[PDB]
């Protein structure tokens, strides 16, 4: 058809082709790399520090409101809600396709109004224009030599670094994690105060104006501008103990150093951050936006710190604990190493049947060209895409053979019948051209089209959402452009190629078994079918799993245990599990961090810890250990009583807890109106997880542990000494507790400013009740005296999705397959846990998002008929043989199940896209089966026969379309099958999941030409007995 | 079987440190602000016993200290003369010794300082300049008679009060007088001297619970022989408090929830069982109970949480509840 | 199962500033808040002998600077018109030595001066209109009596305050005192005359600590001959010495809680191991202390270990051993 012109045109395609390759060249140099797919959904934040009051009221006015006013505004995938004591996080999370940017514009026209309903000195933060995924490349500041200290280096990451960072284009936000905040204590003894008669409110009052710089307009002096300034800002030390309090006439005044002493003390710490089992440290780390680059931004931040590397003081060091890159070049030595013993072995497999080594290197050429014009429009597509495009071409460069072999097949032949009858003397240029393109119009359109139905009936993947959507959509515009491309590439390179320039026991074995298949051949058909019910009892016990538990270089810990665990104890855990980790001799670092770092991001609770775990070279490991293996001496090693024990992939693990929360492994949420009630339902679900012998780990949260300790006032007793409710909660914000009043604005820098009573007067709630408070009234009486105080449980952190109360529970399970564990739990979850009047029992995580990838596969098989079917009537026209192909089909995907079994594999998402592809290549195959059965027919043998019927002749038409296929045959069966060897093993940098996809091919697309080279061949007979 | 048991080895990466039940009296201690007024027992405020006139006002004025027997004012009293031109006019001229002695008690009678009449008796003429010494040893304040002046009645000469063994009255909310009781102890700190070792004579808790200032009051007698805690100055009194003896574990392991309040006995085998227990009493550190646990029984205070966690979790924290 | 132990105990190894305790003074450097006034020693109030009348008011007031012997008022006392005649009578008919040494002495003990008996004696003519005048030179404060009017003998005619020797009091703080006690040298400047910095050498420490402020007094008998320096200025008493030499450390080295206060040192090797520890006074950023550490020792730089939100002070610390 559309092939006689693409032989016409040479010079054009010729001089196209060196364009290609210095594209090409230029474009595999001219692309982003990146490490894996990005399933970042977009995502809203909004963090608020309501002062330090309490969880409830803070989910009440500062949230609740906040998560419904946004739902309005269209685009949500789902509302969440955060509402921690002193913290509120609020997220809306958009999904599939929303302008990331859109999103926040739209999100922040009711931002401003929140703004005013705050109180004085706090902020609705818009979140970070990145995700957690910008978890890029984190790291520790150390000093072994005494030259500075934790607030030193916290002061000299938030002054320095976190600037010198900042700048650094495509890199979002840089969150300081781990440190002491260089605090100006003030220490009121509360006797000083009633000694000297000053009530604490005068204090403050006092101090508030006492830090603050006055300018003053420009004085004319000697016709040009003087400004006046006026010392204010705090600086000295003394400058804080010379705050003016009172003073008579007598002109002795009453500073502060008289009233308190003022001590530099740490500020209320967010999360703790330690580093290496022994010591704690400052922590930096950078935070990648939206989908940039994740290599270029690492690369270009090592000289950033390399010309810091010498403008650092004396003693500090720089210590990496996390970079990426460590991993995407890992990932892509890897790949790269793949792409080169696919060619080398496709170089190899032309080599074994095909003679000549000028033949063999169309095979050949038909590679890195069709890279060229891969890479070409890779870069030119808008979403990016990542890793995945390498994975894609690895399977797209083996169908390149089939397209490029079937055809130059048909030209080794089309030259030896012209051989029979003309002499081996005069090779002149007229014999020699027409040879050549006669081969390449027969298969042309036969075969073209046929690209166009492979590549078609693998669309439907583009249709997958979110997440997988933008992960297997890659993998599959990759097949396209080479094998696509091979359509109008490759059918123009061999003939140039072919224009420019064990054998023998190979046709043995084959042919005298069609003597079988072609006696009595209904039957043969039968056994067909036979082989199904084989096949249906491998399937299960095999469960399956979302994806492949890619491991990397490292791994992040997730200890979780009950409510309120105090900072001092849960940072003590931490270092203490740090040393735990050491001491197996496989890891490397530990970066181990509890609680949010400062970053709207990281909303960690001091209940649990993500430790980066950075283990060392796999050259260097113990003899007998891998990942699956030391997780075990880790689990079994890192063990604290009522601690449970999770490990999970750091990546794999920011992004769940971004998108649907979790990320346990396994997820089970629980909606609820009662506080009470979620809880109680939940906890259950708890001691049941554990009765699978499949789980290793696991840990139920409750809403409500979190211990008060309450301060009811009373306003009768208040009056009894003249103060008003305000009055007297003012000694339990900065006399108690220890609010800040003010900032040290230190250039540059600016520091906090608390107030309070020393300990003491705070031990415990006896303390409280003793605490001496000094009426305005100059009475001196104490705290019990205002208000009665006890101690209560309640609302530890407010949970509320789709504005209403729903909690999960985290469950670990590495030692089995993520189908029967999730399964197993369904069905004990509902044995023993009758359901209370208000509860929603919903499995989420890595399950939720397997329930959709599954719906699409199922309404991707119907539409891959309709697709196929038409195409069947398109080239073939017969109606009878596409009843034959779309029955063909399930045969070839009946293999692949076998081979995922054997080898050992689970049914996931990636191998689905495989066994669809599987088809593919089986419906081709079995094209070009139907082709040399309706064409060596009508060549020249059958045309007499047909008439009527006979027996002789159709035993010769079928010996033939046998001899026609075994050299194609071979030659696919072989590239494809040789080529898909390598990554099936399975073992390497992230090729985890690279041979879970392909693996299902192989072993279906080794049945499917076998039982397309006696089925479909001894099956069109029949439908030949039907158009008489 | 209650209780719930632990891998030592986790125990022993935990730390897990152990404290033993104890009975006996807790100790409160609670600090106060206190004044160091001067001590009101020797207070002498100084007076003419007679009419008169100023001739001289020694270098003095409120805010001096003087000693005893000090010279303040050179004053002229004119009322005992008659007294005295009548009584040698006896003693020159026989007199009977039965009279002498009736117009010489007719001096004391009218005022005549017992001092200034001897100095009579031992030279026989009248006398008319008067020299006041200071009554006792300690500070002047309101000296309100100067050079020039006519001394009245009235007109308090000077006002001195002492102080040594200085007083320091504590203040003590109304609410706490219970922490004061007779069996106490006290130690005092003054930080304008924290040189010298302040050591208390005696103390007394006043009946008058001051109105003003709601507040209980405490005076302290204290040894100042060296003059070194200035009148007016701070002071920070702490006592100690005895308690009617309960069983006392450490505050650093027991566990309120509001509801019961609770903490982890530990076995011989080392199975680690919650234990519920009444509370009574905490402070300076260690908490008592009204009853709960036996005395010698092995109650955990180190990593309580994770222990609690574990046993809460363990469900042991619900069978011990039923 | 697992055998594999670990020291509990938390440990650091990145991050510690060593400081190591020295014997050495407290170098303080304080100007005091002070303030001049009339010496008080040069203090004279006059007022009238006897009961009268006023006649003429000489051109004086509060706020005048007057010298000795100043006319004050011309007044008329009649009290003595009686007795002065007795006198005048016994000289004019004899009169015996003893009868005149009598009346003329009765005389002086009824008020009249010696002056104004001398005064009589020669004029001979009775003494009806007296004349007082200022017994000392100094600022009038007072003026009770103007013309017109009458006088008693508690009316202060004039309150005369010198100031040759002009005072002046400074308020230094109640804590420092345990220095104050002994000093050297206070250089005294006041802004009204910056260029009479007189530098004082000697002075006196009342026994008072004027409880409004909680600063003990102290006052400087300057001169003041051009009486420029004028009582009412605010004046300055700036200080600065060395202490008794006693071991000290950076202030940011001591975990001072309520009550018990503590420090942490680093032993022979690298383990952390507190130490209760007394203190004594701080100045200028460092603490010194009374007993608790050896000199040479080795103490942590820094109190920034124990987490804030009120992480246990007593707690954390206890986690740093056993
Ligand atoms: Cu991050
Ligand atoms: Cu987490």
């Amino acid at each position: 058809w559309i092939i006689r012109r693409s032989v016409a045109n040479r010079f054009l395609v010729l001089m196209g082709a060196l364009f290609l390759s210095i594209w090409g060249t230029w474009t595999i140099i001219n692309t982003p790399v990146d490490a894996l797919p990005d399933l970042s959904d977009v995502q809203v934040i909004i963090k608020t520090s309501y002062p330090g009051q309490a969880p409830q009221i803070v989910e009440n006015q500062v949230t609740y409101p906040l998560t419904t006013t946004m739902l309005s505004v269209p685009g949500a995938k789902t509302v969440r809600g955060f509402s921690q004591f002193g913290d509120s996080y609020v997220y809306v999370i958009f999904e599939d396709g929303t302008d990331p940017y859109w999103a926040r514009s739209r999100v922040l026209e009711y931002l401003n109004q929140v703004q005013g309903k705050l109180p004085a000195g706090v902020s609705a933060e818009l979140g970070p224009d990145a995700t957690g995924v910008g978890w890029i490349y984190e790291y520790a500041l150390v000093d072994r030599s005494g030259k500075h200290d934790l607030a030193d280096l916290r002061s000299l990451q938030d002054w320095f670094l976190k600037y010198e960072l900042k700048t650094i284009p495509d890199v979002a936000e840089v969150a300081s994690v781990g440190g002491v905040v260089k605090e100006y204590q003030v220490v009121i003894d509360p006797q000083r105060l009633a000694q000297y008669g000053i009530s604490l409110a005068e204090v403050k009052s006092a101090l508030d104006a006492s830090n603050q710089e006055a300018g003053g307009s420009s004085i004319e002096l000697a016709e040009a501008e003087y400004m006046v300034r006026a010392s204010g800002y705090l600086q000295t030390l003394d400058d804080f103990n010379h705050i003016v309090l009172k003073a008579s006439e007598n002109g002795v005044p009453v500073y502060l150093r008289d009233v308190a002493k003022v001590q530099i003390g740490p500020e209320m710490r967010r999360g703790i951050a330690e580093l290496n089992g022994e010591g704690e440290v400052a922590g930096g780390v950078v935070i990648l936006r939206s989908g940039k680059n994740a290599r270029e931004v690492i690369a270009a931040v090592k000289d950033k710190l390399e010309t810091l590397k010498s403008s650092l003081p004396e003693g500090v060091e720089i210590v990496t604990t996390y970079d990426r890159s460590q991993l995407i070049d890992r990932a892509i030595d890897n790949l790269s190493g793949k792409l080169l013993e696919e060619f080398i072995v496709v170089a190899v497999v032309c080599a074994l049947f095909l003679w000549h080594v000028r033949s063999a290197l169309v095979a050949i050429i038909s590679l890195p060209l069709g890279l060229c014009i891969a890479f070409i429009v890779m870069h030119f597509q808008g979403l990016n895409a990542n890793i995945m495009s390498l994975g894609g071409i690895a399977i797209a460069v083996g169908a390149m053979v089939d397209a490029a072999i079937v055809m130059i097949e048909n030209a080794h032949k089309r030259l030896e019948e012209w051989q029979h009858q003309h002499p081996d003397a005069t090779l002149d240029n007229k014999t020699r051209w027409q040879v050549i393109t006669d081969a390449s119009v027969e298969v042309g359109p036969a075969l073209f089209i046929s690209l166009l139905i492979i590549t078609l009936s693998f669309i439907p993947i583009f249709t997958l959402e979110g997440q997988e959507g933008r992960l297997f959509g890659p993998l599959a515009f990759t097949k396209t452009y080479a094998m696509a491309g091979a359509a109008l590439l490759a059918i123009v390179v061999i003939p140039i190629l072919m224009g420019y320039w064990l054998n023998r026991f190979l046709i043995r074995v084959y042919h005298p078994l069609l003597l079988k298949v072609l006696h009595w051949p209904k039957t043969t058909l039968l056994v067909a079918a036979l082989s199904v019910l084989t096949v249906l009892w491998p399937l299960n016990k095999v469960g399956g799993e979302f994806l492949p538990q890619i491991n990397e270089g490292d791994l992040l810990y997730m200890p979780s245990t009950l409510p309120g665990i105090s900072a001092a104890e849960a940072a003590s855990m931490l270092q203490k599990t740090d040393k735990l980790i050491m001491s197996v001799p496989e890891v490397a670092r530990v970066f181990g961090k509890t609680g949010k770092a400062e970053t709207a991001t990281d909303s960690a609770p001091l209940e649990m810890v993500e430790t980066t775990i950075q283990l060392k070279p796999q050259e260097q490991w113990r003899p007998g250990m891998t990942m699956d293996k030391i997780i075990e001496e880790l689990d079994n090693t890192v063990r604290l009583p009522g601690l449970a024990n999770l490990w999970v992939p750091p990546i794999r693990n920011r992004i769940d807890m971004l998108s649907t929360g979790i990320k346990s492994p396994i997820g089970i949420k629980v909606s609820g109106t009662v506080l009470a009630d979620i809880d109680a339902m939940a906890e259950q679900i708890e001691e049941v997880a554990r009765t699978v012998p499949g789980v290793a780990s696991a840990l139920a949260e409750r809403l409500e542990g979190g211990r008060y300790i309450n301060v009811e006032i009373n306003r009768e007793k208040a009056a009894r000494y003249g103060m008003t409710v305000a009055d007297v909660q003012l000694f339990v914000t900065s006399a108690v507790g220890g609010a800040m009043v003010g900032e040290t604005v230190e250039g540059i820098a600016r520091y906090p400013i608390n107030l309070r009573y020393p300990q003491s007067w705070r031990d415990s709630p006896q303390a409280l009740r003793q605490l001496p408070i000094l009426t305005p009234m100059k009475q001196q009486i104490t705290l019990a005296d205002v208000a009665d105080i006890k101690v209560s449980t309640g609302p530890s952190m407010l949970k509320t999705e789709n504005a209403r109360p729903t909690s999960w529970i985290y469950i670990d399970a590495r030692d089995r397959d993520m189908v029967s564990v999730v399964h197993d739990l369904q069905k004990a979850i509902a044995e023993k846990v009758q359901l209370k009047p208000g509860t929603s029992v919903a499995f989420s995580g890595q399950f939720e998002l397997l329930e959709r990838a599954n719906h699409k596969l199922k309404l991707m098989v119907p539409m891959t008929l309709m697709i196929i079917f038409v195409l069947l009537y398109l080239a073939f026209r017969r109606v009878g043989e596409a009843l034959l192909i779309i029955s063909s089909v399930p045969f070839a995907l009946v293999g692949g199940i076998w081979l995922l079994w054997w080898m050992g594999f689970h049914l996931s998402v990636a191998t689905g896209t495989g066994f669809i592809a599987l088809a593919g290549v089986a419906a081709e195959f079995g094209v070009v089966m139907l082709m040399y059965l309706r064409h060596a027919i009508e060549a020249v043998p059958s045309l007499n026969n047909p008439q009527t019927f006979s027996e002789q002749k159709l035993d010769e038409a079928l010996y033939h379309g046998a001899v026609l296929r075994v050299r194609p045959k071979a030659m696919t069966v072989a590239v494809i099958i040789a080529g898909l060897l390598p990554i099936l093993w399975g073992t390497g940098a992230g090729s985890e999941v690279m041979s879970r996809i392909a693996a299902p091919m192989i072993g279906g697309m080794i049945t499917a030409p076998l039982l397309s080279l006696f089925i479909i061949p001894a099956a069109y007979k029949l439908m030949w007995l039907h158009r008489h | 079987a209650s209780g719930v048991r632990i891998d030592p080895t986790q125990t022993q990466n935990l730390g897990v440190k152990t404290a033993t039940v104890t009975r006996g009296p807790l100790t409160f201690a609670q600090s106060f602000p206190a004044n160091v007024s001067y001590n009101e027992y020797q207070y002498a405020i100084v007076q003419a016993r007679a009419a008169g006139f100023i001739d001289k006002v020694y270098p003095l004025t409120v805010g001096d200290k003087v000693q005893k027997g000090t010279p303040l004012l050179d004053l002229t009293i004119p009322d005992w003369v008659e007294a005295q031109s009548e009584y040698l006019l006896l003693r020159e001229t026989g007199g009977t010794a039965t009279q002498t002695e009736g117009i010489l008690e007719r001096l004391r009678l009218a005022g005549m300082p017992e001092a200034d009449i001897r100095r009579l008796i031992a030279t026989q003429k009248i006398q008319t300049r008067f020299t006041l010494k200071a009554p006792i040893d300690g500070v002047i304040t309101a000296f309100d008679l100067r050079a020039g002046m006519n001394i009245a009645k009235d007109n308090v000469v000077a006002k001195i009060q002492g102080m040594d063994p200085v007083w320091v009255t504590a203040a003590i909310p109304e609410s706490i007088a219970w922490l004061v009781k007779d069996a106490s102890q006290f130690t005092l700190t003054v930080p304008a001297r924290p040189d010298k070792t302040l050591t208390i004579r005696k103390w007394t808790l006043l009946p008058g619970v001051d109105a003003a200032t709601r507040t209980l009051q405490l005076r302290l007698e204290v040894d100042n022989a060296d003059e070194a805690l200035k009148p007016g100055m701070n002071a920070w009194l702490q006592l100690n408090t005895a308690s009617e003896p309960m069983l006392l574990i450490p505050s650093q392991a027991l566990i309120d929830t509001g509801s019961e309040q609770r903490v982890i006995t530990v076995d011989a085998d080392g199975r680690f069982v919650p234990k519920r227990v009444a509370v009574f009493q905490a402070s300076q550190g260690v908490t008592a109970l009204r009853s709960g646990l036996a005395e010698g029984e092995k109650v955990v205070s180190s990593g309580l949480f994770l222990i609690d966690s574990e046993a809460n979790i363990s469900g042991a924290l619900e069978r011990m509840r039923s």
